[PDB]
């Protein structure tokens, strides 16, 4: 089991490792944008031709990158908390067996710490794992919050803030308040940066309180 | 716990919030505290303790001593 | 003018020429694959007949016998399942046993140790179990021996050789001219009267001299393989009168309008059969019939070769009010020259056919041993649920394809078209305001309620017990329908279903039917569907009404239906084709869909699913549903969690497949991330580092591989994060209902 | 294990941020007229063999790994 | 033959469309007849209105769902929630102002639909704000402290 | 010898309805454009903003928010009724501005005797570096 998951950990390293480093030789410029460096280290695109230029920046390959990083980060600290959980209870065969197969780590390690978890609170009453069961939510909610900006582009929100321009420079009542500032959907690189964030926070929250209240409720 | 480090948990520090219930306050009531506290997670009792601290007046001198630091810096 | 056969001689030579040309069919796939863009370009527009060619008819031409082939691989696929129904199941045994044996129609070959697939259904027959309910089909038709599934099986697949010679004698031999495809009046006489109409009836009498003698001995209790054939029954009405009374007197009290008589087999009883959990045959054969006689009604409105009937192009430019100028003026001419429009409209009413045809099976369960079968009902609801969600996208996509290629300004002038284009501002707006208000008012309610017990307070939240959410107007008619028979339907005995209130029907010790109570959970979740068929019709329809221009985008139409963008200028134009929105549409609908399907399962495996002990009634869940719904919470641990033990416990069993599916979706939904998170420039850059290590060591291929393309890149992600959601749920469904059903 | 994860999470959010700032570098302060011949020039030389067996690397052992996994489930 | 859809004002280029909504005589009459539609009437007593009308409708959601709903004393703790939405609502107004209206400029005429030449309403203005705001602050109190003596008379209730 | 055409405000507009996607406020605060055509036929048409129009026959006057859509009207004009318009940009203090037409020549055709603004000598490679003109609010691009 601990070669399986060392030899996975070694794939998140080598591949964050290539999305970066790919992106720092890259980053002065490359076959599809010879002139790179003129740009900038952070530009949204090259538009649509040359057959479509989308995330080519270096930026574009850190932000690549940090999703993969995370990964690696999750890879590693479920490992250590799996083993150190079976190790502490006494019982190194659960991890010895169960971690040779990926159903072992989706049901003898996410599903059966996760009881105490999710109830924290329930129609009968709340303990103090109460907090982490909110936490735990919090961070999903975070994370599929961040999956808007992620796969939603802009474009589709250009022409939906345009409409609602429209509807508040019509609207009786309403027409005496004006904006100081024109609302425009955010910038492609914001937009990437606003999903990245999202993810990330939603990412660490949701681990943190799960490892928490299972290493907690248990010990 | 000092006295007791391996039968008291850590405090980190109180909790005053205004939305909490009866059942949330009783709840989080746990390390001899006289209200709802939060549980250290940090280590940093274990490391203070270590290092030679023992009392609530040196860590409250530490923090004064840190505080001048910070003016200064 | 005048209806007729036009009909145009051998078109098309009949060579395999072309299929050794592949991208004969369109024209900028004629410098051959210098890329890898064109492989994927060939499969993206090989059905896209609108850009093959600029004539019409060639493109009804295509379409014809598309439809041909369609037709001939759904029989091969009938073939198929009365085929193994027939020779690799237990159905003989089930119908001995229909409560106990579980139905099954796949047997694994073994290979690798994949035999213990091979579950003991039983009736000493070891198999995959099935919940497509064939059995309960059949058994219903009054198949009751293994040689007349092999029969159908037979027939169906002469029929699709039939279907696949219809397509080639019509699209090489004689394919239909322009003016045969827009008798549009005559198309829907015969599709009212002659196809539903005549089909209506004819299954009406297979019903009567088929099903009923059949299952009325069944139902009594009878070996089925003592029970007279079906010809038996049919030509003898000395044997069906003695089943039938009423059948001694003949067809005399048809011809003389004493259809009373008739009252023993063409009842209108209501509820469902207490023996077999289904609705009454009988029932089923007076309502075909019903319907039979008002479909061939229906099919002698619009005129023909003859002075009689209506035009569709008069009753439409007649319908014109103040509020909409012109009115319906152009409609006719749009619906006659274009195919997209067409398609969009009976995708739409295909798909929400299809969710109707869900809620009806599921409350009034029309086959025997249906409703008992858990596994069954969970199965179908959910794929007529995903199916109907799926054909409204479509639906939608196509709209916005009409409005990008087929529309003409100067033919849909002031017409309800132009005025609806012509104040899409205000639509969208109040769409959003809507969709803003929904999700407010329904998601913020579920996270006031978790904060609430989270806090110590759940006397704060909107529950049962503290602030109370009752649905007065479900229940107001759910009362009203359980109080229709005597009153507002006097020829009734009971209602249409037990769901809106009386006893709790059960068979073989399991609740078929009992009624549904609705509370504060069900008022929340109903709001949470809203909202989100409320989000997904703002992008389709945002997508449709603005796909031609845009106040960003003045000549969106002229950049086409799917083009990815139009720089990253203005701030940015990404996705904001039509296509993209339908992109987007999609995932939307995955959403509302998916939370119907887990309201569904929920609420049946809480307030409807159990077993009777004279006691009362056992639910599945114990009844979680009404004190845990209202909560994100309840939700993640009372139902995600707590029913995907059965899922994650399969391994060393028969429903280890299920367990192993529940993985590999989750792979593959987590892949599509991967193309909906990423862009082309570092996929090319890329790949152009992996071409050099192929220079260098002389194995660079000639069709210069190539990044997917940005709209690629999309499809691709869509279709993975769908595919592995779907699956997900199908796989834990599935094992769920089976390991506790 | 608070302090293990807490740890590993910062040092991977550093190691994302040092090769980000070594990009800023190469597109903002690199010369190759100052660095002609030395160390910086001659990797940027061969980048594409740097890229390609980082990327044959990555293959193999996602392609074993996950192998390997799905074999034993 | 009538047609209910025109466009705004006659001219068919302006983002906006003439509906029985929004041109109907009653709409329009009552639409007009509002505090914020006053141009001759002082910013500060329209905002004393609009303030009053606010701080009264404000009390009763607190009072019927506020933590403290189920005690006999919610009608007092509500109105002071109320009074502190007002002023929160108050100082919003006054950011409102002190951003929008901080330079002039010579801008473009106002006229009425059949085409008279009007003035621009002095509530569009760094002064006609300021009063406003404080015949909010007024208002919106007072209409707060109002609601809980409703609630301790009216005979019903 | 070209002169810009001065705008008459005495042309009729189109034939239109009306919609809820023409101009805002933002012409009555910042700036519009308006553009001017002649057609030898009353013939319905496709407007940037969404519905259809009926361009009379003789001078036609249509005024939209901003230039890209008089220049989307002009480029559907030019290539299916074959008819040659003018873009004006107007500001509310009253100041007309001519625009596209430029020199009366479209700026396909070259007219000899335009400004070569904006036209670099060298290859796009042969730019400095930019560790050359660090601490400068210019792009290498501008060198
Ligand atoms: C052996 C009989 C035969 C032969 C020799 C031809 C020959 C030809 N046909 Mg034709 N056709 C036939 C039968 C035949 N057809 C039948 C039975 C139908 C009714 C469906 C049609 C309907 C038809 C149409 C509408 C058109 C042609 C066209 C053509 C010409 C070029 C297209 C082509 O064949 O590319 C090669 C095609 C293939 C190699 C196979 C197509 C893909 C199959 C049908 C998919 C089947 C689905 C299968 C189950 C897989 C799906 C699931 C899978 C993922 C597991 C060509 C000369 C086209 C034409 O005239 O060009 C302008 C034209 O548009 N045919
Ligand atoms: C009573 C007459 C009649 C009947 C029964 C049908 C039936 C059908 N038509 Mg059709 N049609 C008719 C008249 C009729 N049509 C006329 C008069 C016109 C000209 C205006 C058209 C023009 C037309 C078009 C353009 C299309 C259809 C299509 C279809 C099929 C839709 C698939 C489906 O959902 O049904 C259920 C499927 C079945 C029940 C499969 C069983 C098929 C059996 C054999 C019914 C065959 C009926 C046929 C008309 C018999 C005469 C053919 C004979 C010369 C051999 C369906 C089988 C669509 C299609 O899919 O193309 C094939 C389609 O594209 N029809
Ligand atoms: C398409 C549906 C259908 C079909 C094929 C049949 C067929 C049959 N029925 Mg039946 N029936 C039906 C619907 C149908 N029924 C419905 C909906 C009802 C409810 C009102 C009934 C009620 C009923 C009764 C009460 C009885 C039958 C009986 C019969 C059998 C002899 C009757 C007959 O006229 O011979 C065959 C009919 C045809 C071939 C139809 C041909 C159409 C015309 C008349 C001929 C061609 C047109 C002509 C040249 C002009 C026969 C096999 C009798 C029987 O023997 O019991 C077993 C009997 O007593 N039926
Ligand atoms: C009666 C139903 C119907 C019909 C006849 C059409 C017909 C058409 N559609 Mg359409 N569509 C439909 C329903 C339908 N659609 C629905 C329900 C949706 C919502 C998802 C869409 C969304 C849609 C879009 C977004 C587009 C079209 C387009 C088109 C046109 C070109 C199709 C093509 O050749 O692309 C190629 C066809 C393929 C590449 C087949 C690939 C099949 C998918 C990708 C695989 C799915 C996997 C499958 C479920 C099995 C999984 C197992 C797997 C592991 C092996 C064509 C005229 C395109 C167009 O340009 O219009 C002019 C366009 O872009 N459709
Ligand atoms: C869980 C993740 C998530 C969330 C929360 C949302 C939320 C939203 N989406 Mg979205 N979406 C998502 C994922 C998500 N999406 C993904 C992954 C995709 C890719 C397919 C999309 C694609 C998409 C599209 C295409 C569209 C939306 C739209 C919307 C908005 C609909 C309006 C509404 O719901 O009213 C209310 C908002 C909510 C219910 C969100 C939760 C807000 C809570 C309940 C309020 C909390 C108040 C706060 C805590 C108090 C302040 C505290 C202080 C510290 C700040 C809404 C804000 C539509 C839109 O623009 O609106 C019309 C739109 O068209 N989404
Ligand atoms: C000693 C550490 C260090 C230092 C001094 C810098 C310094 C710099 N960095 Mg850098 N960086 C670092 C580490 C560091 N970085 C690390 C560890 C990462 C990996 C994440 C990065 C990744 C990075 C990128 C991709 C970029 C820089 C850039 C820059 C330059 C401009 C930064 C800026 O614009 O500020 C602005 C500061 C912000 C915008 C704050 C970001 C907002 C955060 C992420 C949101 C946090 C929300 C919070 C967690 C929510 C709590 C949750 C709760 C509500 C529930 C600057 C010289 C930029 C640059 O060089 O320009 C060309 C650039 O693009 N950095
Ligand atoms: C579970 C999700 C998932 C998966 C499986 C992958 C997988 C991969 N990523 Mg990726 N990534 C993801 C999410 C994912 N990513 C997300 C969310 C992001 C942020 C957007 C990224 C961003 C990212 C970047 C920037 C890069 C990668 C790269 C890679 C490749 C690394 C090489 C490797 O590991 O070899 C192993 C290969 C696999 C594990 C794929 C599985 C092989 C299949 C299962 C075998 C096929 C068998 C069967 C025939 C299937 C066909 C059936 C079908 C025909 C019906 C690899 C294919 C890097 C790369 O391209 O490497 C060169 C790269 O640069 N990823
Ligand atoms: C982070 C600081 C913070 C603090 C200190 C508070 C404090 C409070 N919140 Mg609040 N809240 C916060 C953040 C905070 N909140 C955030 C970020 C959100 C968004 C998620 C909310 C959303 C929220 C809601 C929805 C509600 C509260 C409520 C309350 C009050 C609790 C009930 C009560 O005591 O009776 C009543 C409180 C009083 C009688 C004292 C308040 C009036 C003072 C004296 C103003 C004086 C002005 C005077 C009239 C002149 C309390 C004063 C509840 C409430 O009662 O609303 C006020 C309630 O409904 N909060
Ligand atoms: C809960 C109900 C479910 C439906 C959702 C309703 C919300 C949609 C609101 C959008 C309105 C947009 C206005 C368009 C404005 C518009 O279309 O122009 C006015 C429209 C045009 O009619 P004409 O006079 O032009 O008629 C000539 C026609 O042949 C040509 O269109 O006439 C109408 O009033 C349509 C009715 C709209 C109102 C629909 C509400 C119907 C009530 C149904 C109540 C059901 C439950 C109660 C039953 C007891
Ligand atoms: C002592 C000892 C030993 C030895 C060891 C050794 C000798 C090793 C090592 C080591 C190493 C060796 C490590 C490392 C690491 C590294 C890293 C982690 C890296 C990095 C880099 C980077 C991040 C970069 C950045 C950049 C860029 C990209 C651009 C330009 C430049 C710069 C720099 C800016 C042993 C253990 C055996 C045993 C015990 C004892
Ligand atoms: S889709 Fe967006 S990021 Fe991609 S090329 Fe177009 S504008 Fe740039």
């Amino acid at each position: 089991g601990d070669f399986l998951v060392h030899h996975a950990i070694a794939l998140g390293l080598h591949t964050t490792t290539l999305i970066l480093v790919k992106g720092a030789l890259d980053a002065r410029g490359s076959k599809l944008m010879p002139d790179k460096k003129d740009f900038g280290y952070s530009f949204p695109c090259d538009g649509p031709g040359r057959g479509g230029t989308c995330d080519i920046s270096a930026w574009d390959a850190f932000y690549l990158a940090v999703f993969w990083m995370l990964n690696t980060i999750g890879w590693v600290t479920f490992y250590w908390h799996w083993k150190h959980l079976g190790i502490w209870q006494g019982n190194v065969n659960q991890f010895n067996e169960s971690s040779t197969y990926l159903m072992g780590w989706l049901r003898d390690y996410l599903w059966l710490n996760s009881s105490q978890l999710i109830n924290g609170y329930n129609p009968f009453g709340m303990n103090s794992l109460s907090v982490w069961a909110w936490m735990f939510l919090f961070g999903h909610l975070i994370y599929a919050t961040g999956f808007m900006f992620l796969i939603s582009w802009r474009g589709y929100w250009q022409e939906l803030i345009e409409t609602l321009a429209w509807a508040h420079e019509r609207t009786p009542l309403a027409n005496l308040v004006r904006w100081r500032d024109k609302p425009v959907a955010l910038s492609i690189v914001q937009a990437r940066l606003v999903g990245l964030t999202h993810f990330s926070v939603g990412y660490v929250l949701t681990y943190a309180a799960f490892l928490i209240a299972s290493t907690s409720g248990k010990f | 716990w000092v006295q007791d480090p391996l039968h008291i948990r850590p405090i980190a520090h109180a909790i005053w919030d205004p939305h909490f219930g009866q059942p949330a306050v009783e709840a989080f009531t746990r390390g001899g505290a006289s209200g709802p506290v939060n549980i250290s997670t940090s280590g940093v009792y274990q490391w203070w303790y270590t290092i030679g601290l023992r009392t609530n007046q040196e860590l409250y001198t530490g923090s004064i001593f840190l505080l001048v630091l910070a003016a200064l810096f | 003018k005048k209806v007729k056969i036009v009909v145009d001689r051998n078109p098309v030579a009949t060579n395999f020429e072309k299929w050794a040309k592949p991208g004969h069919f369109s024209r900028t796939l004629s410098k051959g694959p210098t890329t890898t863009t064109w492989i994927w370009n060939l499969h993206a527009d090989a059905h896209d007949f609108d850009t093959q060619t600029s004539d019409l008819e060639e493109i009804s031409r295509k379409v014809f016998s598309a439809h041909f082939g369609q037709l001939g691989i759904i029989f091969i696929w009938l073939s198929g399942m009365y085929f193994h129904g027939a020779r690799f199941s237990n159905y003989e045994a089930w119908l001995t046993d229909p409560t106990h044996i579980k139905p099954s129609a796949q047997v694994v070959w073994p290979i690798v140790g994949q035999e213990i697939l091979n579950a003991d259904v039983g009736g000493g027959f070891q198999g995959l179990q099935i919940t497509s309910g064939f059995f309960q089909l059949w058994r219903a038709a009054g198949i009751t021996s293994e040689l007349q599934l092999y029969t159908t099986a037979i027939g169906a697949l002469v029929m699709a050789a039939a279907m696949f010679f219809a397509g080639w004698f019509h699209y090489h031999k004689a394919a239909p001219k322009l003016e045969w495809f827009q008798n549009v009046e005559s198309m829907l006489n015969h599709h009212l009267g002659g196809l539903l109409g005549l089909g209506s009836l004819a299954w009406a009498g297979h019903q009567i001299h088929v099903s009923l003698p059949i299952n009325k001995l069944l139902d009594a209790g009878v070996d089925p393989k003592e029970i007279p054939l079906p010809h038996e029954f049919t030509l003898n009405p000395e044997l069906m009168a003695q089943l039938y009374p009423s059948f001694s007197k003949g067809l005399a009290p048809f011809f003389t309008l004493d259809w009373a008589q008739y009252s023993d087999f063409l009842t209108f009883q209501g509820g469902l059969n207490p023996v077999t959990g289904g609705l009454w045959l009988t029932d089923t054969v007076h309502h075909h019939l019903a319907i039979a006689v008002l479909f061939l009604i229906a099919g002698h409105q619009y005129r023909t070769n003859w002075g009689i009937g209506s035009s569709l192009k008069e009753i439409l430019e007649a319908h014109k009010g103040p509020f909409t100028g012109e009115g319906h003026k152009g409609l006719y001419e749009i619906l006659t020259t274009s195919w997209h429009a067409q398609l969009a409209i009976n995708l739409a009413l295909f798909g929400s056919l299809s969710i109707i045809v869900a809620h009806h099976m599921y409350a009034m369960p029309p086959y025997p041993y249906l409703a008992t079968d858990y596994g069954t009902q969970l199965s179908l609801f959910t794929h007529h649920m995903w199916i109907g969600g799926f054909c409204i996208v479509g639906a939608g996509a196509h709209a916005a394809i009409f409005m990008v290629r087929d529309y003409d300004p100067t033919n849909n002038y002031n017409n309800l078209l132009d005025r609806v284009l012509r104040h899409r501002d205000a639509i969208i707006s109040h769409l959003n305001w809507v969709c803003i208000f929904l999700g407010f008012h329904s998601f913020g309610l579920y996270i006031h309620n978790d904060t609430m017990s989270a806090l110590g307070r759940p006397q704060d939240m909107f529950s049962d017990t503290a602030i109370q959410l009752q649905p007065v107007f479900a229940q107001w008619v759910q009362n009203t329908h359980f109080l229709a028979p005597g009153f507002t339907a006097p020829n009734a005995l009971a209602s249409t279903s037990p769901s809106w209130g009386g006893d709790v029907v059960a068979v073989g010790g399991k609740v078929a039917m009992m009624p549904i109570s609705l509370g504060t959970a069900d008022f929340l979740v109903h709001h949470i569907h809203a909202f989100t068929i409320h989000v997904t019709v703002l992008i389709l329809l945002k997508g449709v009404l603005y796909a031609r221009s845009s106040r960003l985008i003045p000549d969106k139409a002229n950049l086409g239906f799917r083009f990815p963008c139009d720089g990253p200028g203005r701030g940015g134009t990404c996705q904001v084709s039509a296509w993209d929105h339908v992109f987007l549409g999609l995932f939307w609908m995955y959403n509302s869909i998916s939370i119907v399907i887990f309201h569904f399962s929920w609420k049946m495996q809480s307030d409807v699913w159990g077993t009777v002990s004279a006691n009362g009634v056992s639910h599945i869940t114990g009844g979680n549903f009404a004190q845990s719904a209202n909560t994100i919470n309840g939700w993640l641990r009372d139902f995600l969690w707590a029913q995907s033990s059965q899922v994650i416990q399969s391994y060393g069993s028969a429903l280890s497949a299920y367990g192993l599916i529940f993985l590999g979706a989750h792979f593959v939904w987590a892949f599509s991330l991967m193309f909906l998170f990423s862009g082309r420039g570092y996929w090319q850059e890329l790949i152009e580092s992996i071409v050099w290590a192929h220079n260098k060591l002389k194995v660079a291929p000639a069709i210069q591989p190539r990044a997917l393309s940005i709209t690629q890149g999309r499809a691709v992600g869509v279709a993975h994060y769908l595919l592995g959601g779907i699956a997900t749920t199908w796989s834990f469904f599935l094992a769920r209902i089976l390991a506790v059903g | 294990a608070a302090l293990y994860t807490h740890h590993q999470y910062i040092a991977g959010f550093i190691m994302c941020g040092a090769f980000a700032h070594g990009a800023i570098f190469f597109v903002r302060d690199y010369d190759p007229a100052q660095n002609r011949g030395n160390v910086l020039a001659r990797i940027l030389d061969h980048k594409e063999a740097l890229i390609s067996h980082l990327s044959w690397a990555s293959l193999f052992l996602g392609f074993h790994t996950l192998g390997l996994y799905v074999h034993n489930d | 033959k009538v047609q209910v859809v025109q466009p705004v004002n006659g001219d068919p280029f302006i983002g906006m469309l003439e509906t029985p909504v929004t041109s109907s005589p009653a709409i329009a009459w009552y639409l007009s007849n509002l505090p914020a539609y006053r141009t001759g009437v002082s910013p500060l007593l329209r905002g004393v209105e609009i303030g009053l009308a606010h701080g009264y409708l404000l009390v009763g959601p607190f009072i019927k769902l506020g933590p403290l709903r189920d005690v006999e004393n919610v009608a007092e703790i509500v109105g002071c929630i109320n009074g502190a939405a007002t002023v929160l609502i108050l100082t919003l107004c006054l950011a409102y102002g002190a951003v929008t209206f901080q330079g002039e400029g010579p801008q473009v005429g106002v006229k009425t639909l059949s085409g008279r030449s009007i003035p621009r309403d002095p509530l569009q203005s760094a002064d006609g704000w300021n009063k406003f705001t404080a015949g909010f602050a007024v208002g919106g109190l007072s209409g707060a402290a109002w609601g809980y003596l409703c609630t301790q008379i009216l005979p019903y209730y | 010898a070209f002169t810009p055409p001065t705008l008459q405000s005495d042309t009729p507009s189109p034939i239109f309805g009306g919609s809820t996607g023409g101009l805002l406020s933002q012409a009555q605060v910042e700036e519009f454009h308006v553009i001017t055509w002649e057609s030898k036929k009353e013939q319905i048409f496709e407007m940037p903003t969404g519905g259809a129009a009926i361009m009379r026959q003789g001078p036609n006057l249509l005024k939209l928010a901003r230039k890209e859509q008089c220049l989307a009207l002009l480029t559907q004009l030019r290539t299916k009724f074959k008819i040659d318009g003018y873009i004006y940009r107007v500001f509310p203090n009253g100041e007309v501005q001519y625009l596209h037409p430029k020199d009366g020549v479209y700026p396909e055709k070259v007219n000899a005797g335009r400004s070569g603004d904006n036209t670099n000598m060298r290859r796009i490679g042969q730019n400095k570096e930019p560790v050359q003109i660090k601490f400068s609010g210019k792009i290498p691009a501008e060198f």
